[PDB]
């Protein structure tokens, strides 16, 4: 050393480190409460759903009277049910899904439409892609195919000039292996419009009458 | 650390560093106080998650 | 891969021997059992035999006798 008063700074260096080490414990704890904060909210949201109850969906089958509506439920049997002042008469039309309670059966709100669990599986097929010329020599068949398909879809407006009925529907036929499904995938990709891709037998059900409902 | 060492005998007088340590007395008693304040709070919060989570466990 | 030839040639026995030997998952499936008169859910037996298989991939779906769902007509 330099001094025997450097024996007194040996002890004072420690105090300094302690003070710069308790500040980082003060940042530790402010990070520890905000980590527990989210865990309270993650369970607070579950409380709020839990002390609530479910809704049971209907749709407006027919208007009867001001405060009385006839619905046909998605589970089946028709009811007459009431309305809160949480919905308007000018905000209801038929085939519009409505909520009901499962403890009083009264509409509180307007509900968007429903759509099959089955048809969402078809929009998740898009693989098997190929380019716009992806069938060799059958490129002529692509031209025939788009005249019904791609051109009026994009612009109906040039077919007003022609004056004919709106083009609809095509049959592909030929022995197996000729890329009928491949041509299907190729006109799905290139147009890029919403696309399904329905299995023949994933639109059949055991019950004869649900098989009709899907399509 | 950066202060109260053999570097700062050269630069600054030695009663300066004598009095430094007694200001770090005053400053670290405040710093320890606030550390326990934010410690006591987390023990209550943990219990209020439990009170919520018990309900969730019956459903579970 | 198709196996074919007269009855008794050894086809079934191979299939078992190799799938267990290399440790590729061997699903045991018989063709008429997919034909059920619950059809739509019996057609969903077919769907689920692929559903299992895509999680249990790679996997070998050995269908014994393919003239019920391999019909000409
Ligand atoms: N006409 C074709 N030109 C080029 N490649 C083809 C053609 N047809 C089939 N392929 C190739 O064969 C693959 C599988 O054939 P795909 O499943 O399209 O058969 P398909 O005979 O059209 O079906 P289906 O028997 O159900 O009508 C394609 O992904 C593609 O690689
Ligand atoms: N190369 C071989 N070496 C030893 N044993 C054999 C051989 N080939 C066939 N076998 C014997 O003959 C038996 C009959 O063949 P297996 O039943 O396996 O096939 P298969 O043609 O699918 O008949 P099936 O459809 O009538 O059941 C085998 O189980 C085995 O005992
Ligand atoms: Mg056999």
């Amino acid at each position: 050393e330099q001094e025997a008063h450097n024996k007194a700074l040996n002890q004072f260096k420690r105090k300094l480190l302690e003070h710069r080490r308790y500040d980082d414990q003060l940042k530790q704890r402010r990070q520890n409460i905000r980590d527990l904060e989210k865990l309270y909210d993650k369970t607070e949201n579950d409380i709020k759903a839990l002390q609530s109850i479910g809704q049971l969906i209907g749709e407006v089958m027919k208007e009867l009277s001001e405060e009385k509506y006839i619905v046909k439920a998605s589970s089946g049997p028709r009811y007459i049910v009431g309305v809160r002042n949480s919905v308007d008469r000018s905000k209801l039309k038929k085939g519009v899904r409505v909520t009901l309670d499962i403890t009083t059966l009264t509409i509180m709100r307007i509900l968007p439409r429903e759509t099959d669990p089955l048809v969402y599986n078809m929009t998740s097929f898009e693989q098997g892609e190929i380019t716009f010329d992806g069938i060799g020599g059958l490129t002529e068949q692509i031209r025939e195919l788009r005249e019904v398909i791609e051109l009026p879809l994009k612009n109906p407006e040039i077919f007003q000039r022609v004056g004919i009925k709106p083009p609809k529907g095509v049959l592909l036929y030929g022995p197996p292996g000729t890329g009928k499904t491949l041509l299907a995938k190729a006109v799905a990709a290139t147009i890029g419009a919403n696309f399904i891709f329905s299995p023949a037998s994933g639109i059949v059900d055991k019950y004869i009458g649900e098989s009709a409902r899907i399509i | 650390g950066d202060d109260e060492l053999d570097q700062e005998i050269l630069n600054l007088s030695t009663q300066e560093l004598q009095t430094r340590a007694k200001l770090l007395d005053n400053e670290i008693r405040i710093f320890r106080s606030e550390l326990q304040r934010l410690s006591h709070e987390n023990n209550v919060m943990l219990e209020k998650i439990k009170d919520n989570k018990e309900k969730i466990k019956n459903n579970r | 891969a198709l196996m074919y030839g007269p009855p008794g040639t050894g086809k079934t026995l191979l299939a078992r021997a190799c799938a267990a030997q290399t440790n590729a998952t061997f699903l045991k499936l018989a063709a008429p059992q997919l034909v059920q008169m619950y059809i739509g859910e019996g057609a969903k037996l077919v769907r689920d035999a692929f559903a299992l298989a895509k999680e249990k991939a790679p996997t070998i779906i050995f269908i014994d006798e393919l003239d019920a769902i391999g019909t000409k007509r």
